């Protein structure tokens, strides 16, 4: 559009047309410039055929190069900062739900129990690696606690990160995924009980508490003499919990969970 | 300076402020076709057509265009960091009718420069691809500090408005700021400040101070020195 306006102010002189061919000589080399730079832009696009976040980190390649003339400078910014607002707004539509949304795959992250989500090599950020993993597991933990329920908000209420600070923006991405896993541990400390489980489990399995076990091992050596036969397995699970309130158990529902294997 | 646009095509080779200096070549090109396009509207019917008085009317770009045809022969390369010893061997000679039009070369041969050097005091990630900087970030091996030093400063490209001293003051800045991203810390020294300020400095630069401030740019980087070495 601006362009094309400077055509039609001129062609009002062209009714008093005086106007030389080096008058119009000035005017094209400064929008010779404005035109090589985008068709040299859309020469690498025929030669890359790239899309998403491949897209973003080659505009972020042409920000590096396109530095010494301010104003080939100026549109190299404003063509990233103009890919990158679509780009970090589905980063941003999939840190409230998780709403995970592709007409072409823009963003990197597909939908998978699996725990699959997996970024890609296909497409990186305009950063590195690092704030794809960063932003990854970002996405996992808030998905545990949609299984749980629809409860979490991003903690600004709205994210931005067309802006020329960017690494700050994915420290406070970074407190943000922490924050997720302190609403996880949460819901490990209230419900979930993740210290006593691992406490009924694990010494108690190489063995704890033996009184629970030397009561069963007195019903090792009347029966493990033999492989177990098709009565057998339905007498050692009756052992099992015969020797669980002979010793006295202080927690039922979390000694239930013990299984026998054949 | 036809032939030096035709020459200027590159994806962005070796140099950043290579071609950034053609821009402004092609910057004060465009300034002498609106020269040309007030003489064509004396020409048609809408004064006199004689050379006696248009000979005074390019007599005046006689003065333009001849100090670019200086500029142009200084440098055949397109290589950056001795372009900026380049202008300010220009910027050294008195009489401001030029020294101005050297002085707008030194602050964008400069700007490439520069912007190298803060982000590199402030955040620290690396984007050299052929060393425009006299700084060349990682040219050897990644390995564990024994104090080792990476960044060597290359006295083939060193920028004449930055003396001795500084040269090797910008080294221990950036020395000190790799050594806080492998402290398990990736935190901006001691502060969120550090953003405020390249801000900051950015929009003043596009608006205002074209002309660099090589008296006033080592004041607050020795100011930047001096915390992020006690937040060290």
């Amino acid at each position: 559009k601006e362009y094309m306006i400077l055509i039609s102010q001129l062609e009002h002189l062209q009714r008093q047309g005086l106007l030389s061919l080096q008058k119009l000589w000035f005017y094209i080399q400064p929008t010779l410039r404005t035109m090589e730079v985008l068709a040299s832009i859309a020469t690498s696009l025929n030669k890359g055929e790239c899309f998403g976040g491949a897209t973003l980190s080659l505009l972020h390649d042409r920000t590096f190069g396109y530095t010494g003339d301010s104003q080939a400078q100026e549109l190299c910014l404003y063509l990233t900062k103009a890919a990158s607002a679509p780009y970090f707004d589905i980063l941003e539509r999939w840190i409230y739900r998780g709403i995970i949304n592709d007409p072409y795959s823009e963003f990197m992250v597909e939908e998978h129990w699996d725990q699959r989500y997996t970024i890609v090599q296909q497409q990186i950020p305009s950063f590195l690696q690092k704030v794809a993993d960063k932003i990854l597991s970002t996405g996992k933990y808030l998905n545990v606690v949609r299984e749980c329920g629809h409860d979490v908000t991003c903690p600004d209420a709205k994210e931005i990160t067309y802006t020329l600070k960017e690494q700050a923006y994915v420290e406070r991405i970074e407190k943000a995924y922490n924050y997720a896993s302190k609403v996880l541990l949460d819901f490990l400390m209230e419900e979930e009980e993740l210290v006593a489980h691992l406490r009924s489990i694990k010494h108690y399995f190489l063995m704890d508490q033996g009184d629970f076990f030397v009561h069963f091992m007195d019903l090792t050596e009347e029966e493990l003499k033999k492989p177990v036969d098709d009565i057998i397995p339905t007498r050692l699970e009756a052992l099992l919990e015969l020797a669980l309130r002979m010793s006295t158990a202080n927690t039922d529902p979390f000694k239930d969970d013990l299984k026998i294997e054949l | 300076i036809k032939k030096y646009t035709d020459q200027r095509s590159l994806d962005r080779a070796f140099g950043l402020v290579g071609q950034s200096f053609c821009a402004a070549l092609h910057q004060e090109l465009k300034e002498y076709y609106r020269l040309l396009s007030v003489l064509h509207s004396q020409l048609q019917v809408e004064s006199s057509l004689t050379l006696r008085r248009l000979l005074v009317w390019t007599f005046d770009p006689k003065i333009r265009l001849k100090t670019l045809a200086a500029l142009v022969d200084h440098c055949q390369g397109r290589k950056g960091g001795e372009l900026a010893s380049a202008v300010h061997a220009y910027t050294k000679t008195g009489d401001p009718y030029m020294r101005s039009l050297v002085q707008h070369i030194l602050g964008l041969v400069a700007y490439p420069i520069l912007n190298f050097l803060y982000r590199w005091i402030y955040d620290g990630e690396l984007e050299d691809t052929y060393h425009e900087f006299f700084v060349a970030s990682d040219p050897v091996v990644k390995t564990d500090r024994l104090w080792h030093d990476k960044y060597s400063l290359r006295k083939s490209m060193i920028p004449s408005f930055m003396t001795m001293d500084q040269s090797r003051k910008v080294l221990l800045i950036g020395k000190s700021i790799n050594f806080l991203h492998q402290v398990c810390h990736d935190q901006t020294p001691a502060s969120k400040a550090m953003a405020v300020g390249k801000s900051a400095e950015s929009p003043k630069d596009a608006a205002e101070l074209f002309t660099d401030l090589e008296n006033a740019f080592q004041t607050k980087i020795d100011a930047a020195y001096f915390d992020t070495s006690k937040y060290l």
